């Protein structure tokens, strides 16, 4: 198909939509519960992965953050920055090549580096400005 | 180092493919490489015949006429309706519901269990044919939705399935035969185009902008939460969304284009489920009115029949019978097209209204239903203009002017814009009154667009900017006019919206012209 | 009281409103049925622009060709291919003398390219011509199709790396008396199968199928009344095709005039840049004009003759090995053939009889047989049809095959800023077939005999600029690239948002697109905070929809919503759940640039964190989701 | 009559038409109408004696 | 018998009518000839089809 939202619309309500693996772990999840065909003896049906969040064996969770520590990074700065007041007067923006987050040609009034770059998009505006500090 | 020999066939190619007045590529190389132009245009300008030139003209407001005079002519038919789904004409059957979702023959069934009266009419009284609707078979084909919906089974296929077949006029297909048949046959001719009719305006299409624009007490636009606001620009954000939901979210257009993405979703869920069989499928909504209170409004029920093909452009027969209290006698030009029947009546405020069943044979592709669902970026489309106009406000003085704008406050009175007119005199009216315009006016050009709408909007452009230059004493130039208008009426045949739009634009060209005069 | 929507423009600049003049709301125009008749307007089309030049019979083919290259000059005002060779070079000398060294910098950068260029990168594009089985197949499909047949053939260089060697080939293979391929041979067995079969054609036909295009009808496309023809060619011609774009993309690149090259937010800039240039260089006390500029027919008057003419003068001080290779793709484009649709509809209505008459046999059925129009179309084509079912095309070009080359020979036009002397200086911008233009005089009269020069001028070079879709006024107000400028501001209102619905790859990642959109739009096409917020609510209704996803207090019955259900009372903390498993949607304007399953990290539950995050779980394009854009995801057990 | 020529000239021995599609229309045997059940005859206004 | 046959040219189409429906069909469709049968056998028909 030439839209892959519709193919994946018509994909969703089908009965086992989802590939699976096999292994022990592929083997815990029941055949169908309450009903519902969560499996066939691969293939697998979205209720399968809904039963996993909910009913299953709770993996740990150690390297998680230090695999995705730029995320988490971005997070913290969100977090931990701080909001000013917005003002409404016309802004005047330099293009500048600047980078996204810690490269392209975007307005930017004010602090040019990265960490103001990636939430450029809730600071800069036509006819408003907004003041803010990354944390 | 590379030797990118060249074949013999390559070669032969490129020396024929050279321009005129060289024998060989070599010849046309070498005199690239070595002679040089210094004047040859000049020399070719003088050359050049005078005819060819731009011919330009000083643009005045007497040079600018009316487009598509064709449109006041009386002697044409009045251009009819011809939208997929009634929109103000449309009723209802509401029924109260405690909010749970529930499939949509449940639903049809419900609603139609609480008006058991026209659920039970048997006995058809037709009040007009089109020009050659079969009345018995559309009948029959809706007493088959009906029975059909109103079954204990949980299956909206239809219980017949061999009426259906001639009632839709599915079974009226040419039959493919092999090319050298064809060939051979001498009465097998291709057939000419069907010439789209030259109509008039209509009043019926102004009535739907009057209505449609309007605000009712039932609200159909829900939207789903976001997260908490923690900067001033949310709060603001969020200030401009709740002022602009809650004026067009009790307009009637709102509801009506709800009803036309739920339709056309469960038009394309069951055009991949079913190919080659007859569905009921339901025209419902979901509402919910001021005090909160949900009701699931059934509109009526269309027959999506067989389908048996897969692309972009290939029809599926549909056909739909949607309830409506309008007499069909009292417009007549505005219903060529739909067999109506009086299936009864009912008491919406302890006064009596008759009840009529609209049905029409439809068709439609794929690629319509799925932009029928993506009917709601007319949100996004109306509201963006606002979010410009509020903007633009907010510039001129810090403070925002959301409030302002909609409400007015100290230091400014509420903003207000040229709507409409009566007896030749313009009105105004508020914020509200100008967003749902815009509103509806973009839902229009959904339900009614199709190649004759691209045409005139993006043809029309031309004449609205050279308008906008003449307002402006720029001293606007055009090459040629009539050519310009000839582009902008050619597209003017018989789409309800752009016939409208032409007496709107002429309409608003004079206004424009009595200002420029003072 | 009647409401009249276009009153709003009484109180408001139709710049301002101009967004709700575009119906970009409603389905767009889409074909229905045979695009036969509309290639052979086309063709009929682009020939008539063109009889006056000289008819002969190519020799390699025996096609009927026309070149109106270098013929007489026109007379009237309807379109004209008759470009004048040494007014093109004559432009050129004067665009490479405003930038010395642009032509001898842009062609070292394209070969260096070149070199280091590889076949894989064919495999990156639409839709090719596959000559095979003479059908539309992806570019990686066919590519590895005629890498396959030419080692049949002994032609081998596909697997020597370079492109340079694959592209030796393709020229040889254009030489072996006879071409052996693998066919899907269709055999009934009742059931149908397609099996592949070694084929056999001679060198004629491979020559045709090598120069042939297939022609569709250019579908969804936007504010037309009536279709058109979209061309695919095959890998014959695509490496060469690529080199040569590459070329001309390079010497757009420094161009301040072009504007094909530049995406994004930096078009605003270039209309400003232009607008206040030319207003400064104004004279004092003169009049500066702006020309809302729109080529008609600009596809059907280029010659690819003129573009091999234009590839000769860029690439003047080179090595003859790369002039050849740079000089290729506009020489199977003047031999080019047009592959015409799928046939006709011939019916009877007294016999509820129906036919598809292929294209072979157009000619095959009395012309009294068709309606008036394909009547009229079929007599005139009768000259350039072959008995194939193909048209002989030479003149004119298809619609994005020479994008940055058409726009090179238009900022050429616009660098000539004077005839005669006379007292005006034009310049402007130009993006493939749409251009506007600047003319600074004393006076009104003088700007017009600019605008006049200019339209004769171009008319020299094979561009013609349409009248009814042309109009110019003062500077400070006009359009370009379809955006809308007036006293300063820019109302770019012409880009349809994309349907914000999920991209149909998977649970976590559709999130992480989606919300990528939205933000991009806001710093992008300037998109509102308010609007941003809404565009955020649709996209969470559709993704809830699509997923079957709700809200664990939602009353949506479904299969995997009792389960989600089920997981809302189980857990403690809602806040953490992701909307994926039926936790609240907490993305606001602040935070469209997190993933949702760091962002609910801290709220997370420990149970259902490591649940979802599972190291060995059962379920488990990453960077790119098929144009390629990346978003910020992370693995988990809704990445299935 | 071509195909009937070619058939009995044919070196084997069977007497059928080789086309059994061309005959199909040269004889009219296509050219019949469909026949439906009797309700929608009897709803239908044009179907006449 | 088996009743009488009607058939529309414009959608080649045919059906023959049961004897017992013979009257369900307006007689303005039948041939001139069957409808004055048709018209005089009215007052002997019998609701089951038969005379």
């Amino acid at each position: 198909e030439k839209n892959p939202s519709l193919r994946m619309k018509w994909a969703m309500c089908s009965n086992f939509p989802l590939a699976l693996t096999k292994g022990d772990m592929a083997n815990r999840i029941p055949l169908e519960y309450k009903g519902i065909q969560l499996k066939t003896n691969q293939m697998c049906s979205i209720a399968a992965v809904t039963w996993w969040n909910t009913y299953g064996p709770i993996g740990d969770t150690e390297g998680f953050e230090r695999v995705y520590e730029s995320f988490f990074l971005r997070k913290m700065r969100l977090d931990n920055a701080t909001w000013g007041r917005i003002t409404f007067g016309p802004v005047e923006r330099v293009r500048k090549r600047v980078l996204l987050n810690p490269r392209r040609f975007l307005p930017v009034a004010g602090a040019t580096s990265a960490e103001f770059i990636e939430m450029l998009h809730c600071l800069q505006g036509e006819n408003w400005r907004q003041i803010y500090h990354p944390g | 180092g590379i030797d990118f020999k060249l074949g013999q066939t390559i070669s032969r190619l490129r020396d024929i493919s050279v321009p005129a007045g060289f024998s060989n590529f070599e010849g046309m190389r070498s005199y690239i490489d070595n002679i040089d132009p210094k004047g040859a245009i000049e020399r070719n300008l003088a050359r050049m015949s005078p005819l060819v030139s731009v011919t330009p003209k000083k643009l005045t407001w007497e040079d600018l006429r009316p487009i598509g005079p064709h449109i006041y002519n009386h002697e044409l038919p009045e251009v009819p309706y011809n939208a997929f789904l009634l929109m103000s004409d449309e009723l209802g059957l509401a029924n109260m519901t405690e909010g749970k979702s529930k499939k949509p023959k449940t639903l049809a069934k419900e609603c139609l269990e609480k008006y058991s009266t026209l659920r039970d009419q048997t006995d058809p009284i037709l009040i007009m044919k089109s020009e050659k609707a079969n009345e018995n078979f559309l009948w029959k084909l809706w007493r088959d939705c009906v029975n059909t919906i109103s079954n204990e089974e949980m299956s909206n296929e239809l219980q017949k399935t061999n009426y259906a077949k001639w009632a839709t006029g599915d079974g009226l297909t040419y039959q493919k035969i092999m090319k050298e048949v064809a060939i051979d046959d001498e009465t097998m001719c291709q057939e000419e185009p069907k010439i789209p009719n030259k109509c008039r305006v209509a009043a019926w299409v102004q009535t739907e902008m009057n209505l449609l624009s309007t605000l009712t007490s039932k609200r159909a636009l829900d939207l789903p939460e976001i997260g908490p606001d923690v900067a001033p620009v949310e709060h603001v954000g969020s200030e401009r969304r709740k002022y602009f939901v809650n004026e067009i979210n009790y307009c009637k257009a709102s509801t009506v284009m709800m009803k036309y993405v739920l339709f056309h979703t469960s038009l394309l869920n069951e055009s991949n489920a079913s190919m080659g069989k007859y569905k009921v499928i339901p025209i419902t909504n979901r509402v919910v009115n001021e005090k909160g209170e949900s009701f699931d409004m059934l509109y009526g029920l269309a027959v999506k029949g067989q389908s048996h093909l897969r692309g972009d452009t290939d029809v599926v027969t549909v056909v739909t019978f949607e309830f409506s209290s309008t007499d069909p006698r009292v417009d007549s030009g505005k219903w060529p097209k739909y067999t109506v029947f009086r299936i009864g009546s009912l008491f919406v405020s302890g006064r009596e209204k008759s009840v009529y069943l609209y049905c029409r044979v439809n068709g439609t592709n794929k690629i319509q239903m799925k932009w029928g669902m993506e009917a709601r970026r007319c949100l996004l489309q109306s509201m963006q203009q606002m979010e410009a106009i509020v903007e633009q406000e907010s510039s001129i003085q810090g403070y925002d002017m959301t409030k302002a704008c909609f409400k007015g406050d100290r230091v400014n009175s509420p903003k207000t814009f040229s709507i409409g007119t009566q007896e030749g005199k313009l009105v105004k009216g508020s914020f509200g009154k100008a967003l749902r315009v815009i509103f509806t006016k973009c839902l229009m050009h959904y339900v009614f667009g199709n190649a004759q709408l691209e045409g005139f909007s993006a043809e029309s452009r031309r004449l609205l900017l050279l308008i906008q230059a003449l307002k402006d004493r720029k001293g606007p130039w055009v090459f040629d006019l009539e050519g310009m208008y000839s582009g902008i009426e050619e597209c003017i045949s018989n789409n309800p919206w752009v016939i409208q739009s032409a007496y709107w634009f002429n309409e608003w060209l004079g206004f424009e012209k009595e200002g420029s005069k003072v | 009281m009647n409401i009249n929507p276009y009153f709003l423009f009484i109180d408001v600049p139709i710049q301002a409103a101009i967004s709700t003049t575009f119906p970009y709301t409603g389905v767009p125009p889409y074909s229905h049925g045979t695009g036969t008749g509309y290639t052979i307007d086309t063709v009929i089309r682009t020939h008539e622009y063109s009889n006056k030049g000289k008819q002969y019979i190519s020799d390699v083919t025996g096609c009927t060709m026309v070149d109106p290259t270098n013929g007489p000059l026109p007379e009237d005002n309807e379109p004209s291919a008759y470009a004048q060779l040494d007014c093109v070079l004559e432009a050129l000398d004067r665009m490479d003398e405003e930038h010395p060294g642009l032509f001898q910098a842009a062609s070292q950068n394209a070969m260096e390219t070149l070199m280091v260029t590889t076949v894989d990168k064919l495999t990156q594009g639409r839709q090719t011509f596959d000559w095979t089985v003479c059908r539309n197949q992806p570019a990686a499909t066919a590519l590895n199709t005629t890498i396959t047949s030419f080692r049949l053939n002994d032609l081998n260089g596909a697997d020597k790396g370079g492109l340079i060697p694959f592209c030796q080939d393709i020229i040889d293979s254009l030489d072996r008396p006879e071409m052996t391929f693998f066919s899907v041979k269709n055999i009934k067995k009742i059931k149908r199968i397609p099996m592949k079969v070694k084929d056999k054609i001679t060198k004629v036909e491979y020559i045709k199928r090598a120069l042939s295009l297939n022609t569709m009808t250019k579908d969804a496309e936007r504010g037309k009344l009536k279709r058109r023809a979209i061309a695919t060619a095959g890998i014959q011609i695509r490496g060469f095709v690529l080199v040569v774009e590459n070329l001309a993309k390079n010497i757009c690149e420094n161009l301040e005039q072009s504007g094909l090259p530049v995406g994004g937010n930096e078009k605003k800039a270039k209309l400003s840049n232009a607008v206040a240039k030319m207003l400064s260089n104004c004279p004092p006390g003169g009049i500066s004009m702006t020309v809302t500029g729109d080529n008609t027919k600009w596809n059907e008057c280029l010659n690819p003759r003129i573009f091999l003419a234009m590839t000769e003068r860029i690439t003047r001080d080179s090595p003859i090995w790369f002039r050849d290779f740079c000089s290729i793709a506009p020489v199977l484009f003047s031999n080019k053939i047009a592959r015409l649709g799928k046939g006709f509809m011939i019916t009877s209505k007294t016999k509820r009889l129906k036919a598809q008459i292929p294209c072979p046999d157009l000619f095959s059925i009395p012309l009294e047989r068709y309606n008036e129009e394909t009547r009229a179309k079929l007599k005139k084509l009768k000259p350039f049809f072959n008995e194939e079912g193909t048209a002989s095309l030479s003149p004119g070009m298809m619609m994005g095959m020479f994008n940055m080359l058409s726009t090179v020979l238009g900022v050429a036009a616009l660098g000539i800023k004077n005839i005669g002397n006379k007292e005006y200086l034009w310049d402007g911008l130009q993006s493939s077939d749409d251009f506007a233009l600047f003319v600074n005089a004393k006076d009104e009269e003088t700007c017009m005999e600019g605008i006049n020069d200019f339209y004769r001028t171009c008319k020299l070079l094979g561009i013609n600029m349409s009248k009814k879709k042309s109009y110019c006024n003062e500077t400070g107000m006009f359009e370009f690239t379809s955006m809308f400028y007036r006293d300063g501001f820019v109302s770019n209102f012409a880009m349809e948002l994309p349907s914000f619905g999920v991209a149909g790859v998977n649970e976590s990642a559709d999130m992480a697109i989606g919300m990528t959109i939205i933000k991009n739009n806001m710093i992008n096409n300037g998109m509102g905070p308010a609007t941003a917020q809404t565009a955020i609510q649709l996209f969470i209704a559709d993704y809830r929809y699509t997923y079957k996803c709700h809200r664990g207090d939602s009353k949506v019955e479904g299969k995997r919503m009792k389960i989600i259900k089920e997981l809302w009372e189980n857990t403690k903390g809602r806040d953490g759940l992701l909307v994926a498993d039926g936790g609240p949607n907490i993305y606001n304007l602040r935070n469209l640039h997190i993933p949702e399953i760091v962002l609910k990290y801290n709220l997370m539950d420990p149970e259902y964190k490591g649940r979802l995050l599972h190291p060995q779980n059962p379920f488990v394009g990453i960077k790119e989701a098929d144009k390629k854009m990346d978003y910020d995801a992370v693995s988990g057990t809704h990445s299935w």
